[PDB]
C-alpha cells in the first residue's frame, strides 16, 4: 500500500524477470545454432 | 541446398559491396535501424528523408597497417561530414538521424598472420593528454574522413591516442562488451556492423554529437611472410541508412 | 530452472566447443558440451544482479563542510561557509561513479539523504539544537548569495526543514530531458572552439544549498553535511567496459599523466600458476 | 613491465614438442581475470559460482598447422608441470584449422556451492593450462611467433550476490569541476 | 496430549523394564510399565523448547572500544581506534557459543543490534549528537583503513546511519555457502602443512567496521560498541554433546592447559546422598 | 580435536590425518597431534555425553562386535575427501578389562569398514599430500 | 542442410578432442565394444563398471616422425596401464575387459608429404631376434607408455624390429586386411579407430595379456619443404570404453 | 502482516510441532519393540 499520490514515492520494482541475453551474446544478422560450423 | 556464408553482397542505392570471405555480419544489439516513430518525437517540423540519394556506401581513404601501428578511430556522422549530399543535409540543419552499416575492409594471403579489432563505442567521449580538468577541443574529435591515428603525436586539443586506454580510461581487453568484429587475416578480411541510432533523445544534432565511433586496433601485430611488403592496406566503408533531417537551416558554421 | 542437463559421451559431426569469435558472437557453450555433466538445478533467481539492485542502494555521493556562528562582518558569506552550494553530480564519488558509467544511458528517479553531524572541537559547553533548511536549486532559481537572501522564502525552490543528525527524505522524478542521463556524451552543448566538452544540460541538474536558520549561538559549530543518494527505477542500456583509470573531473572520462599500471604483473613467466 | 597490447596476445613457438604454452590459476576475481569484464563485474560481490567459458583464438597464417590441448585442472592438486599430468583431468584438444577458434567451458566442480570472489584456500577454483599437443608448424616464407586470443565469458548457470566494495577504483579528494 | 496412561499390577512375560543398550537404543519406558499410574494429560506444548527459540533470542555477540577526536597526527588511525573492524563470529561469547556449539550444523538469518552509549570520563561539558555509521564488508570489499577511507560511501558495502545508544536493526539471510554453518569442521581448507584447521570460508563471514562520521568536539568520546544478535530461521542437525570446557579461540575446540575439574566432587563416599 | 598446547595452537594436518593407522589415545603428544585425554573425547567435550551420537556398546558378556552403518554427513552436497573428513570413529574402553585369572591381559580389537554408494568427480592429477 | 565430414567432435567423460581435417573414424569389424552380457559370462564375480573415472582420453607420449623413422608400436592396455587409475583397476584385479577409442594427431601444412599407416593387430605377438626357437621377454613387449620404436637396437628378450615384416613374419602390405586408416598430410592429419574387445573369451588377463595393438608405420618417407624442420610430432591418444573388471585382488605384481 | 518484501524482514516461525525422536532414541536398523527381548 502507497501512502502518497506521484509516482515519485511508490517503491521500487523488485527484478526484472525478462532476460534476453542473446543481443549482447549474438548481436548477428544470421542466425547461428551452437555445434553448427559458425562460418561456411 | 548448398550456400556459403562468407559469401555477402550488400546492396544499397547504387554502390555494391562484394565479399567472400566476410564474417556474420553484427547488428548492434540486434537492433536494426528504424525511422523515429511519431510517439516519441519532440520537434514539430517534418522530416526529409534523401533516401537514394546518401544511403550509399561512401569509401573513406585507405590507411596503412605497419607492424608498429596501433589502431584508428573514426567519429560519425562526422567521417561522413564532407561526403557529397550528406554533408549538406548535415550541416544546412540543426540536427539530423540517420544509421550506419560499416564496412571494414583488409585482405591479405594465407600466409599473413594478424588479428583486427572493429568494435563500435556509442558516445566514445575521449580523454585529454593533459590531464587535471583539461578539456579535449572540438576541432580534432571532429576531423572527418581523416579519423584518428593513434600512432601521431599529441595536439593541442586533441585527446589522448593511449590505444591501451581506449582514450577514455577504459582497457582494450573490455571493449568487446560492444559490438564488434574481429578481422582474422587466416578466416576473415571484411567485418560488417549494422549500427542504428544510439542516443538518449529522439533526435539529436548530428554536428556538434557524433553518436557512435568506429575503432580499428590492431590487436595481433601484423607478421608478413619473409620478403613480403610489411603493410596492408585498410579501407573503411560507410553507408548510412534510414537518414532524416528536420529544420532545413542556414549552412552549419564550422570552424576552418 | 535446469542448469545443467545430462549428457554422456558424445562422438558427433557437431562440434559446440568450435567456433569463430571473427563473427562477434558467443556461443551459448555449456558443461554438457564438453564433458560428461549431471542433472542439476539451478536453485538461485538473480534478484541482487539486476541493474535496479546494483545500482539502487543507499550510498554517499557527495560531501561539505559549513559553519553557524555569528556572521557579522563577513562580505563574503558563502564562500565563508555560511553556506555552502552543491552542483548535484553523481560523478563525485569513485565506487558508484563506476557503477553508473558501466552504461551509457540510465534513468531513475532519485532518494536523497542528507546527513548532517553537530561538533565543536573548540571551547563549547553544548552541541545546539540545530534545524537545517535543504533546499534544491532547479536552473534559474536564485543562486543565493548571503545565508539570509531572499532565496531561502522556498516558495517554488523546494525546502526541507530538519535537525541535524537526522535526515532528510525526499524523492525526485528523473530530471533529464533525454530518456536517460548521457553516461558518455561524445558530443558538445554547441558549435564553439571554446565550448566545454560533455559536460552539458543533460549534466547539471541545478543545485544544494547547505545552511542552518537558526540564529547564531556564543561558538563555531563546524557541520560537516554528507549527502547520500539511493537510485530508485533504474533502467540500464548500452552496456560499456568497466572503468580502469581513475577519475580527476566531474562528467569528463579524463585521467592523469603517467598512470599506475592495472594489470597484476606475474611473478614469473607466462608458464607461472 | 608496463601495461600493453601485447599483454592480450599468447606468444607461440614453432617446432615446439610437449610444452607448455601459458598457465594461470582460476581466480576470477585477481590476477589476469581482475581486469577482464567478468573478473571487474565478479569484483562487485563476495560470492560466485557457476561454470566459466575460456576460449582461444589462432591469428597466425592460414596455411599453419598446430594441435593445442587446454586442460583444466579442478582444485585439490598442484598446477600441472607437464602435458601427461594436465591431460588427466578435464581437457579439450584443440585442432586449428578453418575454426579459428576453441570454446572450452570450465565445468563447475567444486563441493561448496559458491566460492569466494577474492582469492580464498578453501574456495580454489583450480588451475587453467594449454600445451602444445604435436607442435607449432608455420608454412615457408614464415618466420617470428604467433599470438592467441584468449576470452573469458560466463555460462547461462553463472551466479553472483552479497555485494561489495570493489577495489578497482580510489579517490582521495572530492571531485570539482 | 496424555501424558501418563492408566496402569494396574501387571504380571507378565513382558519385561519392559529389560532390554540391551548394546545396541544403542534407548527404549521409551513409561512410568507406567514400572509402577502403577493414573490418567494425566500433559497440559504442555514445548514452545519455549524449539531451536527456534532456544537460539532465537536476542543477546550480545561481541563489543569493542573506539573514539572520536581531532585525528590530527595519528598515522596509524584504525589501530588507535579511529574506526575498529570486527569478524563476524558466533564463537567469541561463551553463553551462546555453546548453545550453537550444541548442534554440528545450523542455518539461520541474522538480526543483528549495534548498541554505543557516549561517555566523558574526562573534563566535557557535554555529550555530543552523534550519528553512528555502521557498515558491513563482504569478503573483498577494501578493508577500509582511515577513518576517511575511500570505502565509507558504501555504495556495495551496506550502512547504516544512526546516533549514539539508539541501535540499527538489519535482516542477514543466510550467508554461508553450504546449507548450514559448519559448527564443526572436521576439515581443513586446503591441503598443506602450514594451513590453519577449522577456520575456513564457513567461518569467515566479513567483518564490521565501526565508526562515527561527525567531525570532532574539543574533547575524547571513548565510545564503547556492543553488538547483540538474534538468530532467526533457525534450524539444527546433528545433536553433539555440551561443552564442558571453554574456549580460548574462535572458532576453534581448543582448551588451555591443567584446566580445572568440572564434575562436583563428592562429599564421602558414593553412598552418600 | 583441540591441540596440546591451548591458547590458539592448531592441530597440524599430519596428525589428524594418520590413515589407517589411527590415534592412539595412550600415546605420547608430538608437535601438531591433538590431545588424547580421552575424558574430554580430545575436543572438550565430557565421555559420558558421547551417547548422543549414533553409537554401541561392545559388553563382552553380551556382545563381542558393534555394527554402525555411517551415511554421509556434511553442510554441502559434495565436499573434499582428503582434506575433509566426515566422521571419526572412536573405541573407548568404559569398564576397565579384567581378565580371569591366568589369562592373557590382552584382547584384539579389529574394526572393519565397508565404503558404500561411493562417488567421485573430476578425475585429477594425483592428489598430492605430504610424504 | 550444410555439413561437413571431415570436423568431428568426440567427448568422453571430462576429456574432448576437436579435428578439422578427419577421415570417416573406422569401427574396427563394424562392431562397437559393448558390455559382456550375461550369456556368455564365466567368472561368478560381479564386474565394477568406472564408466567416467577410466572412460576419458589419455595423451601418450609424442613421437618425432623423422625421414628415416621406420615406425612406432602400442599395447593394449598395456599403453595405459600407468595412466591414472585405470591401471590401478588394471593391476588389482586378474582380469579385466575393455574397449579401446584410438586417436592419431599429425598436424602440417599443405607443402609437407607423407603418409602414416595407423593399423590395429588384434593379438600381435611379435618375433624374437635371435630366431630358432627363441621367445619373447615379457619385460620388452609389455613396455607401457613408451611403446615400441622400430628404430632402435634390438635388445635380449625384446622382439625383432623388422617392421617390413611387421616383427611377426608377415609382410607390411598386407597389414590392411585390419582396422586401419592411413595419415595422409595432403588430406588426412588426425586418424580415429573404435577398437571393441577382441578375444576368444568372454574375459581375460589385462596384464598379461594385451589384446590389441596400435601401430605408427610411416609408408612414405617424410618430404618436407625446403628449409622445414625435418621432424613432425605424432601425438596418439587412446580413450577407455566400456571397461570391466572382476575380482579386486591384491596388487598385480610386475617386474620392476 | 509483512511490511517489506524479501524473506529476510519475516518474522520467526514459532514451533515446528512435527516431532520425530525415534530417529535420535532408536537410530537402529531392526525395529525393538518395548517390553520384547532387545536381543534373541
Amino acid at each position: 500500500i502507497n501512502y502518497y499520490k506521484d509516482a515519485a514515492s511508490t517503491s521500487s520494482a523488485g527484478q526484472s524477470l525478462s532476460m534476453d541475453p542473446s543481443k549482447f551474446t549474438e548481436p548477428v544478422k544470421d542466425l547461428m545454432l551452437k555445434g553448427a560450423p559458425a562460418l561456411n | 541446398c548448398g550456400y556459403s556464408d562468407r559469401v555477402q553482397q550488400i546492396t544499397l542505392g547504387n554502390s555494391t559491396i562484394t565479399t567472400q570471405e566476410a564474417a556474420n555480419a553484427v547488428v548492434c544489439y540486434a537492433e536494426w535501424p528504424e525511422y523515429l516513430p511519431d510517439v516519441d518525437a519532440s520537434d514539430v517540423n517534418k522530416t526529409s528523408k534523401p533516401d537514394t540519394s546518401v544511403c550509399r556506401f561512401y569509401t573513406l581513404d585507405s590507411k596503412t597497417w605497419t607492424t608498429g601501428s596501433k589502431g584508428w578511430c573514426w567519429k560519425l556522422p562526422d567521417a561522413l561530414k564532407d561526403m557529397g549530399v550528406f554533408g549538406q543535409n548535415m550541416f544546412f540543419h540543426s540536427l539530423g538521424r540517420s544509421g550506419y552499416t560499416v564496412h571494414v575492409q583488409c585482405n591479405a594471403t594465407k600466409f599473413h598472420s594478424g588479428c583486427l579489432l572493429v568494435v563500435v563505442i556509442p558516445e566514445h567521449q575521449l580523454a585529454s593528454h593533459e590531464g587535471g580538468n583539461v578539456s579535449v577541443k572540438y576541432t580534432f574529435t571532429h576531423p572527418g574522413e581523416r579519423g584518428i591515428d593513434l600512432s601521431s603525436a599529441n595536439e593541442v586539443g586533441g585527446p589522448v591516442k593511449d590505444v591501451i586506454y581506449n582514450m577514455n580510461g577504459t582497457l582494450l581487453g573490455n571493449l568487446l562488451i560492444f559490438p564488434h568484429q574481429f578481422i582474422n587475416l587466416r578466416t576473415n578480411n571484411t567485418a560488417t556492423i549494422v549500427i542504428p541510432y544510439i542516443n538518449s533523445v529522439p533526435i539529436d544534432s548530428m554536428t556538434r554529437h557524433n553518436n557512435v565511433s568506429l575503432m580499428v586496433i590492431p590487436i595481433a601485430p601484423l607478421t608478413v611472410p619473409t620478403g613480403a611488403t610489411p603493410s596492408l592496406p585498410i579501407t573503411v566503408t560507410i553507408a548510412p541508412m534510414c537518414t532524416e533531417f528536420s529544420g532545413i537551416r542556414s549552412k552549419s558554421i564550422v570552424p576552418q | 530452472t535446469v542448469a545443467s542437463i545430462s549428457s554422456g559421451p558424445k562422438h558427433t559431426q557437431k562440434v559446440p566447443i568450435l567456433t569463430a569469435n571473427e563473427t562477434g558472437a558467443t556461443m551459448p557453450v555449456l558443461p554438457s558440451d564438453s564433458i560428461e555433466t549431471r542433472t542439476t538445478y539451478m536453485h538461485f533467481n538473480g534478484s541482487e544482479t539486476d541493474v535496479e539492485c546494483f545500482l539502487g542502494r543507499a550510498a554517499c555521493v557527495h560531501v561539505t563542510e559549513i559553519q553557524n556562528k555569528d556572521a557579522t562582518g563577513i562580505d563574503n558569506h558563502r564562500e565563508a561557509k555560511l553556506f555552502n552550494d552543491w552542483k548535484i553530480n553523481l560523478s563525485s564519488l569513485v565506487q558508484l561513479r563506476k557503477k553508473l558509467e558501466l552504461f551509457t544511458y540510465v534513468r531513475f528517479d532519485s532518494e536523497y539523504t542528507i546527513l548532517a553531524t553537530a561538533s565543536q572541537p573548540d571551547s563549547a559547553n553544548y552541541s545546539s539544537n540545530l534545524v537545517v533548511q535543504a533546499m534544491y536549486v532547479p536552473p534559474g532559481a536564485p543562486n543565493p548569495k548571503e545565508w539570509d537572501d531572499y532565496t531561502w522564502q522556498s516558495a517554488s525552490n523546494p525546502s526541507v526543514f530538519f535537525k541535524v543528525g537526522d535526515t532528510s527524505r525526499f524523492s525526485v522524478p528523473y530530471v533529464g530531458l533525454a530518456s536517460a542521463y548521457n553516461c558518455f556524451y561524445d558530443g558538445y552543448s554547441h558549435d564553439d572552439a571554446e565550448t566545454q566538452y560533455g559536460i552539458t544540460v543533460l549534466n547539471h541538474m541545478g543545485s544544494m544549498a547547505f545552511r542552518i536558520v537558526n540564529e547564531h549561538d556564543e561558538h563555531k559549530t563546524l557541520v560537516k553535511i554528507r549527502v547520500y543518494h539511493r537510485a530508485k527505477h533504474v533502467e540500464a542500456w548500452i552496456p560499456r567496459a568497466p572503468r580502469a583509470l581513475p577519475y580527476t573531473s566531474i562528467g569528463r572520462t579524463n585521467y592523469p599523466k603517467n598512470t599506475e599500471p592495472v594489470i597484476k604483473k606475474r611473478k614469473g613467466d607466462i608458464k607461472s600458476y | 613491465t608496463k601495461d600493453e597490447v601485447n599483454s592480450y596476445l599468447i606468444p607461440l613457438n614453432a617446432n615446439r614438442q610437449n610444452e607448455q604454452v601459458f598457465g594461470t590459476n582460476l581466480f576470477i576475481g585477481d590476477g589476469v581475470f581482475k581486469t577482464t569484464l567478468l573478473g571487474e563485474i565478479v569484483q562487485y560481490y563476495t560470492h560466485w559460482s557457476g561454470s566459466l567459458r575460456f576460449s582461444l583464438m589462432y591469428t597466425g597464417p592460414a596455411l599453419s598447422s598446430a594441435k593445442l590441448i587446454l586442460a583444466y585442472t579442478p582444485p585439490g592438486a598442484r598446477g600441472p608441470q607437464d602435458r601427461r599430468e594436465a591431460m588427466l583431468g578435464t581437457h579439450v584438444v584443440w585442432d586449428i584449422g578453418l575454426q579459428s577458434t576453441i570454446v572450452m567451458t570450465i565445468p563447475w566442480t567444486s563441493g561448496v556451492q559458491f566460492r569466494y570472489t577474492d582469492p580464498d584456500t578453501y574456495t580454489s577454483a583450480g588451475f587453467l593450462s594449454c600445451w602444445y599437443q604435436t607442435s607449432l608448424i608455420l608454412p615457408p616464407e614464415t618466420t617470428g611467433q604467433v599470438y592467441l586470443l584468449s576470452f573469458i565469458s560466463a555460462c547461462p548457470d553463472f551466479k553472483l550476490r552479497l555485494m561489495k566494495d570493489t577495489q578497482t577504483i580510489s579517490q582521495t579528494v572530492a571531485l570539482t569541476e
